[PDB]
RNA sequence: AUCCAUGACCAAAGAAUCGUCACAAAUCGAAGCUUACAAAAUGGAGUAAAAUUUUACUCAGUAAUAUGCUUUGGGUUGAA
């Protein structure tokens, strides 16, 4: 037979947790401030290293031995901090548990790991993506004049995303 | 939809008035669940069932949901519902819940002591039981407590907050929640979300696995934030008709 | 008006006092000046029919051409374009101009009823590809331009262009000359040296008197709604090798026909005309061997058992363990002897009743007290009666316009008098798929509430649909008829079935909906159904 | 004159249409009894496979029932979508059958006539 | 709350089943704002359409409007005609017909079409969920001369 | 001339039904709900009021009901 497999995108969420901010409450500001980009200072080694400190110490040997086997990251952007990682079948939901019970990469603080689709081919997921980013950037561009804006944090993102990075077939 | 109805209301008893800062970590708190996913919020209270409960048929829900609020309703299309956790503790000190009925949507309990969740299971108003999973539960607690409540209109509920927090509290939770799962044979388990802050919130479908790796069969875990938790918000609603 | 005729067949029998007549099947009727006919017939049809017009071969004549005409169905939209880029013709004639104009139509449905053409053409190994009409020029056809083919209508260049088709030495001149491949091979190849010399023409040309010409029929049936061409025999070859060469044509088998009549609601003689002499057997016999004989040669248990199978019905009758009637094909003996019992308990006693407890066992004696007693007279007069002899009898008729509904020592045997039924096609309004041979309940008076609330909508909390309740049940004479052909129906979405029910069940039910559960199952799906114009 | 007492059946036909393998990947007939979210799907999904048929728009199109049905689609796609439409108002004929006017079955004989009515033509840009 | 229309983000108080109303807030609300200055007033004869008619008089009324008698050396017969709802439907039939007859005798003709929406909202399947609908507008100019010094971008000529 | 048990060889076939799984899009995947209309376009049918015109209404019932409904996914007439 052929070994099966399993492909989970998580994002990172930064939420502002700060008082005396008072935002405005609309569905374009909450998306365009939870959403910044990432400070740079985490990498595609410093996400697999929490991810694997998070397993041995809330699952044992045979919880970190069973997923150690085969994960692999893939592809991890930092303008947009969408990433992709790959899995056993039948030994995905240890990693999702390793995603929630992992906060403060590295050093960086007050965030979020957020899985938001696994799917068993390759092909699907980016197609997935595709839809997310061009959802993303239709609600951020109807809410009222897009260029106010003008900040551009994740605007001429997606559209330079689309297979510089992505060429995995 | 997605319901999560355990976020709490920044106040300890009936004395003390919400401060600034409260309500604007509230206020964010609530604008990252609605991110998440979550469409349904309802909103929790701590009182001891010993107090001194407000003579007046007003300002016993100091929450004022429809003047706060109100720039949230619209703008994002979330709705908000009202809840109180009574504490109880002993068989007695009154107070019977005809009073507050009119005042809340879901009545909750949250037994401390045997004679307290003895009595809880007897005979009460509530709609729905709660545990403190952060530590202590009063153990070997079996078929025959809950068996009586949860074959009436009854359900358990489950807060996953405490697994966020500090490790000497996963501890204690992951230590009860299997002791509560297994005592109801897997019938009507809600999940709730215990959110002290705009971090301590979580996804969906991560929190479902949580819940399938610790005993629950997987074709429960997809009705827990559902058809069960949205049947006693509907009931709570439906409620509303005393007037 | 010489417009094509589809119908029933039937087989007169008026020779010596009492008489009567049996449907056979569809037939093709073509009428050509007042005293010629043509008529087309399934093959099953073919000789029955033949023999008896040779009772009156004194008075008529009959030519059996079925080994000299032959003929070519197209459907779709895009048709007469294809087939229009492969004809030509010798001169000019009324009848090619009205075809060239037609063959831009693509929505055959605008186009009135009569449509004939009818012309020469040549041989089309001439052209040696496929070429377009030079149509792209005119693009401004009307409403009002159509209106001209029901008055500009060419009698006298059909008329004397088809009979060369009704007579065996015109058609045998039509071969006077037929060229080989290699002559035409050398014919084209003296195009390369032709005297315009600036042309570079590839069709060779046409000589006045020294090459065929072929007689050509083009007719447009509205019911199946396609096109026929009628040929000559031995010339279908040559015109079939191009009309495979358009990049987006498609040869069909006999299946893709029963799904394309199925499709629009129609009916299909082989398999779906249990009033007919050979669809009874075809039903009865033909496929309930291949089914059986696929069925018991399976390993027990490996397999659906028929005869266990719980809460099918609301109270269960000691006569049948499980499935009611044959399990391999829609039985409709059970169904007249099960339905003329029902109405002969009720002769009086308009009360019916099931069973009484233990009365005795059994002049040959066959009381007709209880429905237990019904149902084991059915089981007794199978495997017992026809399974050991024969008899033949149509217990299935068609609807009559008269009006001849209800019936009553003697003669009151259960299989003496036809029971009359329709053909439905019924759309379920929920989940569903019925598959062959499925049967069709009546709704009972009890629950008709709830079935009406499950029709209009019933939503869980969480606002989707609500499905999974308590699903009454009815008894076992609430069954009324059976489902013939069902699958997916792609021009609506949702599963939908065609078959038969009992004429008399229909014209009492105070609503218009129906019970569906396939053999072999207890599931009761809802549906509600139209009647087809047959 | 004469009053049009033709209670006796009339089987309406299709309108007349010509087709050229170009407007057959690039419109869409709306009829009386599609489901709204059939349509929107079937919209949404020719705006990303028309590139390659040398077009820039689509024709969703319309009459009787149709047309505010239509026109409830297009403003889907004018606002909340962010997409520039254009409207135009069409006339259009079609032909109806009536008959002449024992006892004899439907296959009685035939008369045609000329009936107008007036729809919408609706272009959805990319 | 959830109930009444919802036209441009901000609350109304009318009802969709009466159309005077509704016809009247659209008249004198949206149209001056779509149609801009024009010269802080143009002849334009307004003219709303209703499921309940007479086609053959209101077509006689829109020929009038267009004509008061020839006037000589004057402004422009500038017609707008807007409709909603179940009466687009009504419109149309009118529209085209009163531009059938009037080209009998070789005369050209020039119409801007434009389309906005009304936004809805009501109670849904159960008590915990909305519903929002969405419902037409349509609006069309008739000029009789040639392009005008006002404001069409939005439009659409045909 | 009969039966039972063990073993060898040949041959047939490789179970059916029901329910749940968050997003103006979804799921571990796929598909369907596009021959534009209620004979209200020989320039629809009627009711009320005021000096043909102006102002108010009735008539469309399988009516229509909004990211909604329905079907299906390892050897389909064993070996892919």
């Amino acid at each position: 037979v052929r070994l099966k497999s399993r492909y989970i995108l998580f994002e990172i969420i930064f939420p502002p947790t700060d008082t005396n901010v008072e935002e405005s409450v609309s569905k374009a500001d909450i998306l365009l401030s939870h959403h910044r980009a990432s400070p740079a200072d985490v990498s595609i080694k410093s996400i697999l290293q929490e991810i694997r400190r998070s397993l041995s110490l809330n699952l044992g040997d045979y919880g970190s031995a069973k997923c150690n086997s085969l994960l692999q990251l893939k592809y991890f952007s930092n303008k947009t901090s969408t990433g992709i990682i790959r899995c056993h079948r039948e030994d995905c939901d240890l990693v999702i548990m390793a995603l929630m019970l992992m906060s403060k990469i590295g050093d960086v603080d007050g965030l979020i790991v957020n899985p938001v689709k696994v799917s068993g081919t390759i092909k699907k997921i980016e197609q997935f993506a595709m839809r997310r980013n061009s959802k993303i950037l239709n609600i951020i561009k109807c809410s009222q004049s897009s260029h106010l804006s003008d900040n551009d944090f994740i605007i001429n993102d997606f559209k330079k995303i689309g297979r510089e990075n992505e060429n995995e077939n | 939809m997605l319901v999560d109805l355990n976020v709490p209301w920044p106040q300890n008893s009936y004395a003390d008035k919400v401060t600034s800062q409260a309500v604007n970590n509230l206020i964010k708190t609530l604008s990252t669940l609605h991110m998440l996913g979550y469409t349904h919020i309802a909103i929790n209270f701590t009182v001891n069932h010993s107090e001194k409960f407000p003579n007046d048929v007003k300002l016993l829900n100091p929450i004022d949901i429809k003047r706060r609020f109100g720039e949230l309703m619209d703008r994002t299309g979330l709705k908000l519902y009202s809840r109180i956790t009574l504490i109880i503790d002993d068989p007695s000190k009154g107070q019977s819940l005809s009073k507050i009925s009119q005042a809340f949507d879901i009545v909750a309990a949250l037994p401390i002591s045997e004679k307290g969740l003895t009595l809880s299971t007897t005979n009460l108003d509530i709609d729905l039981l709660t545990f403190q999973y952060g530590s202590r539960l009063p153990t070997f607690l079996k078929h025959k407590s809950i068996c009586s409540c949860v074959n009436r209109g009854v359900k358990l509920e489950i807060v996953y907050g405490y697994a966020l927090r500090d490790v000497q509290a996963r501890r204690q939770f992951v230590s009860n929640v299997r002791s509560v799962i297994r005592s109801s044979r897997s019938r009507g388990i809600v999940i709730g979300s215990g959110a002290m802050s705009p971090l301590e919130c979580r996804n969906i479908l991560g929190v479902t696995s949580l819940i399938k790796n610790l005993g629950l069969p997987s074709d429960r875990c997809s009705k827990a934030m559902g058809d069960l938790a949205s049947l006693v918000l509907l009931n709570g609603r439906l409620r509303n008709k005393s007037h | 008006g010489q417009v094509l005729f589809q119908g029933l067949i039937y087989s007169f029998n008026e020779e010596n006092g009492e008489d009567s007549t049996k449907p056979l099947g569809p037939c093709d009727v073509f009428w050509v000046q007042k005293d010629t006919a043509i008529i087309r017939l399934h093959p099953s049809i073919y000789t029955q029919v033949f023999n008896i017009l040779l009772q009156h071969k004194e008075k008529l004549t009959v030519q059996d051409c079925r080994y000299s005409l032959a003929s070519v169905t197209l459907k779709g939209a895009k048709a007469l374009e294809s087939l229009a880029s492969c004809l030509r013709s010798t001169e000019y004639s009324k009848s090619f101009e009205q075809f060239k104009m037609v063959s831009m139509i693509t929505d055959h449905n605008a186009l009135p009823q009569r449509c004939t053409f009818a012309f020469e053409a040549i041989d089309p190994r001439h052209l040696a590809a496929p070429k377009k009409l030079n149509d792209s020029q005119r693009k401004t056809v009307n409403s009002d331009d159509i209106l001209s083919l029901h008055e500009n209508y060419p009698q006298d260049e059909i008329n004397a262009v088809f009979n060369e088709l009704c007579d065996p030495e015109s058609r045998t001149q039509s071969y006077n000359n037929q060229n080989t491949l290699k002559e035409i091979s050398a014919r084209r190849y003296k195009l390369l040296t032709a005297t315009p010399n600036s042309i570079n023409k590839t069709t060779v040309p046409f000589k006045e008197s020294d090459d065929p010409s072929i007689p050509l029929v083009i007719i447009r049936r509205l019911k199946t709604r396609d096109w026929i061409v009628v040929l000559p025999w031995f010339w279908l070859l040559p015109l079939w090798h191009l009309l495979n060469r358009i990049p987006r044509m498609y040869h069909i088998g006999l299946r893709q026909f029963q799904q394309i009549q199925y499709e629009n609601k129609q009916l299909y003689f082989p398999d779906d005309y249990p009033f007919t002499q050979l669809g009874y057997i075809e039903n009865s016999f033909y496929k309930k061997e291949a089914s059986k004989t696929k069925w018991d040669r399976k390993p027990m248990g490996k397999r659906i058992n028929f005869e266990k199978i719980k809460d099918i019905h609301n109270t269960k009758l000691p006569a049948y363990s499980g499935e009611i009637g044959d399990f391999f094909s829609s039985d409709w003996r059970f169904l007249q002897i099960l339905r003329n019992g029902i109405d002969y308990l009720q002769r009086n006693d308009k009360t019916l009743e099931l069973m009484d407890s233990k009365k005795t066992g059994q002049q040959g004696v066959r009381d007709i007290n209880c429905v237990n007693d019904v149902l084991e007279f059915c089981k007794d007069y199978e495997a017992k009666t026809k399974a050991m002899s024969l008899s033949i009898e149509e217990n299935i008729p068609v609807a009559l316009c008269k009006n001849r509904k209800c019936q009553f020592s003697s003669s009151f045997s259960l299989t003496f008098f036809p029971r009359c039924i329709i053909a439905v096609s019924c759309t379920l309004l929920e989940r569903g798929h019925p598959k062959d041979n499925a049967r069709i309940y009546q709704v009972p008076e009890k629950d008709l509430e709830h079935w009406l609330q499950l029709a209009k909508g019933v939503y869980r909390p969480n606002g989707r649909k609500d499905h999974d309740l308590k699903i009454p049940l009815p008894e076992v004479h609430d069954l009324i008829g059976f489902i013939t052909s069902g699958t997916y129906h792609l021009n609506c979405g949702n599963g939908m079935g065609i078959g038969f029910i009992d004429h008399h069940a229909a014209i009492r039910q105070p609503t218009r909906y129906v019970l569906i559960r396939n053999v072999g199952t207890n599931t009761y799906r809802l549906g509600e159904w139209s009647k087809i114009s047959v | 004159n004469t009053h049009n007492k033709s209670t006796k059946r009339v089987t309406k036909h299709p309108s007349l249409k010509t087709l050229t393998h170009k407007q057959i990947h690039t419109t869409i007939f709306v009829k009386s009894t599609t489901p709204y979210v059939s349509a929107l799907k079937r919209i949404n999904k020719f705006l990303d496979s028309v590139h390659k048929q040398g077009s820039s728009y689509v024709a969703v199109l319309g009459m009787g029932k149709a047309v505010e049905k239509t026109l409830a689609l297009g403003c889907h796609f004018q606002d909340q979508k962010n997409k520039k439409i254009e409207v135009y108002t069409k006339t259009i004929e079609v032909l109806d059958e009536v008959i002449t006017e024992d006892v004899e079955d439907d296959d009685k004989e035939t008369q045609l006539k000329k009936r107008a009515v007036s729809g919408v033509e609706l272009r959805i840009y990319v | 709350m959830i109930n009444g229309v919802y036209y441009n983000e901000i609350s109304r108080d009318l009802d969709i089943s009466s159309s005077t109303q509704c016809l009247r807030f659209l008249k004198e609300t949206v149209i001056p704002s779509l149609a801009n200055n024009g010269n802080n007033s143009t002849s334009i004869q307004y003219h709303g359409i209703s499921k309940n008619d007479n086609i053959k008089k209101s077509v006689n009324k829109l020929d009038k409007q267009i004509n008061m008698a020839d006037r000589s050396l004057g402004l422009q017969q500038v017609v707008c005609i807007f409709s909603y709802g179940p009466h687009i439907q009504k419109m149309l039939s009118i529209l085209e017909i009163f531009k059938k007859g009037y080209i009998k005798n070789n005369k050209k003709i020039y119409q801007w079409n434009k389309l906005t929406s009304f936004d809805i909202k009501r109670e849904g399947r159960n008590e915990l969920q909305e519903e929002r609908l969405k419902v037409p507008i349509l609006v069309t100019l008739v000029s009789d001369s040639e392009i005008i010094d006002l404001n069409l971008h939005s439009f659409t000529k045909q």
